[PDB]
RNA sequence: CGCGGUGCAUUAGCUAGUUGGUGAGGUAACGGCUCACCAAGGCCACGAUGCAUAGCCGACCUGAGAGGGUGAUCGGCCACAC
RNA sequence: GACGGUAUCUAACCAGAAAGCCACGGCUAACUACGUGCCAGCAGCCGCGGUAAUACGUAGGUGGCAAGCGUUGUCCGGAUUUAUUGGGCGUAAAGCGAGCGCAGGCGGUUUCUUAAGUCUGAUGUGAAAGCCCCCGGCUCAACCGGGGAGGGUCAUUGGAAACU
């Protein structure tokens, strides 16, 4: 668990989807907002908020995202190793990149990575474009990412021996 | 499929087809056959000129010409712009391009080329519609 | 017969030449047997790069330098070496 | 019928690891012993022992789990398959998770990890990936 | 002295006098998928005395054209 | 082609001061056009990346084709951050070297000097504003040109020279002692956005 | 002579100097290259044969790469000259 | 010395002769007025136009690029949309109605051996030009020149023996 407090979190509105519930009189229109809130230092989360008005949906989503913050391993400006994250339709593949290459990624993955604070990475989305699913798939891949120190500790060998 | 299955019957891809077939085929008068030549445009003679009804969503009188191209293929082409000087037996140049509204129009009649006169009073997007700079 | 001659290279109005052993019938810029040197007339003292040993070996085998290549080989002293080798 | 005992061995480890089973057993073969000892010396598995029987012998693998019962072995993958053999030249030897994983490779010098293979500058058949 | 190509193969036809048909039976990797596929090349080799029979493992060395289709000469019969 | 239109309009469109004075931005810091003064909707990520790309190329007064080729060369450089290298090459461009030395007040003025040939590199005339200037090459004014009010006024007015440039007032000769550092370059510009833009 | 590079099986049989032998002749040269005899062999689902398309390549365009497309200019080879 | 008084150099005069094209509803950077009224027309897809149109036409602005700009044509990409790398088949397209089986594909453990596959070294070759890397010449670049590297399911030959 990562406490939102003590972290200077900033948010970005990934998607604002106007959803409809059909009611006897007609259409009941609501706004569903997907938000990604991150620390630019390795912590990031995503939250969903539904409300009659766009600002309120965004605010609800922001609070949810803070609750869901997670930490991403990072070696320099890029991730430790290649990782594929799959959630539902979403399917993302993210690879380390050389320094200065930038963030090669599309749409929602861009927000997740920027907010997380990763500056250089290569990513490809092999699944659907559904923003919620791709964001979920992104965080799944990041949770798969492993630290050299943790791996070295787990396997019982020095990190130098591992590499 | 298994690798042996792929070996026994390899992958085969779909074959694409042109959206503007008439431009893809030339004609050899001597041999009296059609050749396979990709041409950006093609010259034709207006066998008929008139107007057509769009499809259901839209309503207008879209101005069109039935043209026999230099390769003897007969097609229907749209006439962009406002007002034109075309008539049957008028020599025109055709470019690719569908018209969503119309059922069977796959080509456009280039304005400002051959017998097609530029669009009167056109002042924005003059390259298209083939009008000189005033 | 086998020739030692200049294959033209470079750009318009800025010629360069490669001293190449080639069969006489071949095109000037076409098929050639081997490159043995270079020749840049645009330098005030015309600059020549030569594989003197290879050129001498081809001369011994019976290659016939063109006129300009013969002057080049003379200036580099290869021709005198070939003359002495015949002796 | 079993067409790849090696892949069967890897999948037995994968299934046992998924359920966090403490140990597992497999029919013994020379290549399987080589794979097991490589995992032992790379610290993926806790221990390996061998039982001699009348059929082909048995190899018993004690799985390794970290603190909080975290799985040491993230996954295993069979690369070279009977359907399609996979061979890599000395310069083609791959890296599994930039070295955080390993590739078990069979060479003229024996079955070795990718680190060792590219230290000796020899290629071989890429038996498996582990990480 | 330069060497001519010599191949091992199995006889599959000896109904012609002074000649035999051999099969090399190589394997090649499929260009796209890389699996090894069985590939059969067959050669018409001149037999000096019709010694070799059908289904014999024999070696043949390439030679000057001896007939329309002959290009190889029998050397040894290693299996009958 | 060389851009000649108003300078303030371009600077305020980019939202930063190209000249660095801030004079363009100080009054009416709106995007050019009638809709500039009134509030405008937020810009998309593509717009942001495009704006950074435009920032650099308008700073140095270059066309897109030359800009694109220069970026590719920067990529070919093996060591160091790609965006940083691209900005370093933008600096080494001959016009910018004149501007840094202060022989001209503005990059347009430095470019016109180079185009008209009043500048010489290592004592040799060079009329190519695009010319790449290496470290240690000595950029000087043509002897005939040294007595023209414009360049003399620019020299006396320019009071701050970047650390990497070394200049001599009397000789009117300068040169880059070392490649500019990232912080020495314009910080307001974000090279990473430009890198991603051209990644497309 | 080995190997490599198009489609179609809604194209499955093809071959009769054809496959091989013995001679003889012919060629710069091996050779059914040609001819007389002797046999009945040879090719083919690892695609013969037939149909359609096509000069081949170094190279060029694209692509992260695997690959996809192209075969101008330049050079090599080949073929052709109503 | 055809090029040719050609490149080039010097000196005098003048901001004076030398900027267009397309786009601005979303995708997509770029917005307002009139005129128009499912008409005239736009359009690559979604789709605009029925009297208050940022989507048509004009205007004023703005964005892109620039001696070019845009349209069409064709190829690759995006297209994981033939998926070897890199997809699937309960209900979305997709398991033959079922079995017997020739060829083919694949194949249990292990000792020894072989070296076809596999890995590795040396040699020869894979022309030149062109990509790519260094170094030079044209005021820069394009371009040109020099030296390299690469490029083969290559041939010969020497090793290894885990796997096939
Ligand atoms: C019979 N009275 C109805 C009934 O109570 C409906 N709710 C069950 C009620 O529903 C509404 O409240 C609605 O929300 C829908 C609307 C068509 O009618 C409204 O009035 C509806 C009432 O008129
Ligand atoms: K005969
Ligand atoms: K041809
Ligand atoms: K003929
Ligand atoms: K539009
Ligand atoms: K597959
Ligand atoms: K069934
Ligand atoms: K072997
Ligand atoms: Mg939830
Ligand atoms: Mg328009
Ligand atoms: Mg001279
Ligand atoms: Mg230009
Ligand atoms: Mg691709
Ligand atoms: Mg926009
Ligand atoms: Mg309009
Ligand atoms: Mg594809
Ligand atoms: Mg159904
Ligand atoms: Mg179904």
């Amino acid at each position: 668990y990562i406490d939102p407090k003590h972290l200077e979190l900033e948010d970005r509105v990934v998607a604002i989807n106007r959803v409809t519930k059909v009611v006897k009189g007609g259409r009941r229109l609501r706004f569903a907002a997907l938000v990604v809130v991150g620390d630019k230092n390795g912590h990031v989360g995503f939250g969903t908020g539904k409300a009659q008005e766009v600002p309120e949906a965004i605010r609800k989503a922001i609070e949810d995202a803070k609750k869901n913050l997670v930490e991403v391993p990072m070696v320099g400006s890029t991730i430790p190793h290649e990782v594929i994250g799959v959630f539902g339709g979403g399917r993302i593949l993210m690879k380390p990149a050389v320094e200065g290459s930038g963030v090669a990624a599309g749409g929602p993955v861009r927000a997740v990575l920027e907010l997380a604070g990763v500056a250089d990475i290569t990513s490809k989305s092999l699944g659907s474009n559904t923003p919620i699913n791709v964001v979920r798939a992104t965080v799944e891949g990041l949770k798969q990412l492993k630290r050299a120190e943790e791996v070295a500790a787990l396997r019982g060998k020095s990190v130098e021996e591992i590499i | 499929p298994t690798i042996n299955q792929l070996v026994r019957k390899p992958r085969k891809s779909k074959v694409e087809k042109s959206d503007s077939p008439a431009l893809n085929k030339g004609y050899n008068s001597f041999k009296k056959t059609q050749t396979n030549v990709n041409s950006p445009q093609k010259r034709g003679v207006c066998t008929r000129v008139g107007t057509m009804t769009p499809k259901k969503p839209n309503s207008a009188l879209r101005k069109y010409a039935r043209v026999r191209l230099s390769n003897l293929i007969e097609v229907t082409a749209y006439i962009p712009g406002i007002g034109h000087n075309l008539q049957e037996h008028s020599v025109v140049l055709l470019r690719g391009g569908r018209v969503k509204d119309l059922p069977g129009v796959r080509y456009h009649i280039v304005r400002g080329a051959l017998d097609t006169a530029g669009v009167n009073d056109r002042k924005q997007s003059r390259s298209k519609y083939g009008t000189k700079r005033p | 017969a086998v020739k030692i001659r200049l294959k033209r290279m470079g750009s318009k109005k800025s010629p360069f030449y490669r001293i190449v052993v080639a069969d006489s019938r071949s095109p000037r810029d076409g098929r050639f047997i081997e490159t043995v040197g270079t020749y840049n007339p645009l330098k005030d003292p015309a600059e020549v790069v030569l594989k003197e040993d290879l050129v001498l070996d081809w001369l011994s085998k019976g290659a016939q330098p063109s006129d300009t290549v013969r002057n080049i080989l003379s200036k580099e002293g290869v021709m005198k070496k070939h003359h002495e080798a015949k002796n | 019928v079993m067409t790849d005992p090696i892949a069967d061995f890897l999948t037995r480890i994968r299934n046992a690891n998924m359920v966090k089973h403490e140990t597992l057993e497999v029919p013994a073969s020379k290549i399987k012993r080589d794979i097991a000892e490589i995992l032992k010396r790379e610290g993926f598995i806790r221990d390996v022992e061998y039982i001699e029987d009348d059929k082909q012998g048995v190899i018993r693998v004690f799985l390794k789990y970290g603190k909080n019962e975290e799985r040491v072995i993230t996954n295993l993958k069979r690369i070279s398959k009977p359907g399609l053999r996979a061979y890599v030249k000395a310069d083609e030897v791959p890296k599994v998770l930039n070295g955080l994983g390993i590739a078990i490779i069979s060479t003229s010098e024996g079955v070795i990890t990718d680190k060792e293979a590219r230290a000796k500058n020899i290629g071989g058949e890429v038996i498996a990936y582990v990480w | 002295r330069n060497q001519r190509k010599v191949y091992q193969g199995r006889v599959v036809s000896d109904k012609m006098d002074k000649t035999i048909t051999v099969v090399v039976e190589t394997k090649k990797n499929h260009p796209i998928y890389g699996k090894r596929m069985k590939y059969s090349k067959k050669y018409k080799a001149h037999d000096e005395n019709n010694t070799a029979k059908v289904g014999d493992i024999v070696k043949i060395m390439e030679t000057r054209p001896l007939s329309a289709t002959k290009r190889f000469r029998l050397l040894e019969v290693v299996e009958e | 082609s060389r851009y000649t239109g108003p300078s303030w309009k371009v600077s305020r469109r980019l939202g930063i001061s190209l000249s660095g004075t801030g004079k363009e931005l100080a009054r009416r810091p709106y995007k050019p056009g009638q809709h500039g003064p009134n509030s405008r909707g937020k810009v998309s990520e593509y717009g942001m990346q495009l704006t950074e790309k435009q920032k650099l190329r308008h700073m140095y007064g270059m066309n897109e084709r030359q800009f694109r080729t220069l970026f590719i060369k920067a990529s070919k450089i093996k060591e160091g951050k790609h965006g940083v290298n691209f900005m370093v090459l933008l600096e080494q461009r001959l016009d910018n070297v004149v501007y840094r030395l202060g022989l001209a007040t503005t990059r347009r003025q430095a470019r016109q000097l180079v185009n008209h040939g009043h500048i010489t590199v290592d004592g040799k005339r060079v009329d190519i504003p695009s010319y790449h200037v290496e470290v240690g090459q000595v950029i000087g004014v043509r002897e005939k040109s040294q007595n023209i009010s414009t360049i003399k006024e620019a020299v006396e007015a320019t009071v701050g020279r970047p650390a990497f440039v070394s200049f001599d007032t009397e000789k009117l000769e300068g040169s880059f002692t070392r490649l500019p550092e990232r912080d020495e370059l314009y910080p307001e510009i974000d090279e990473a956005l430009v890198v991603e833009y051209y990644n497309q």
